[PDB]
């Protein structure tokens, strides 16, 4: 039956936490700005700031 | 035999820095 198939199964587990990261998605990264409110993200981390 | 701790074994419970704070 179709319940009885078989099925290949996978499972990522990540670990999302404020550690330094190795993997990382496709974004490309840019110039770096001091003393200057500007927005910035690190890693994921969004915000803005100076 | 036993010997005491003597307050050891205190580790960093996680990876981020914190400065000047009393953290439970």
């Amino acid at each position: 039956g179709v319940g009885h198939q078989p099925y290949r199964v996978v499972v990522l587990s990540f670990e999302l936490l404020h550690a330094p990261a190795t993997v990382c998605g496709p974004k490309k990264s840019t110039n770096l700005v001091k003393n200057k409110c500007v927005n910035f993200n690190f890693n994921g981390l969004k915000g803005t700031g100076v | 035999a036993y010997t005491n701790s003597f307050t050891r074994g205190v580790y960093y419970p996680d990876k981020v820095f914190r400065s000047s704070v009393l953290h439970s």
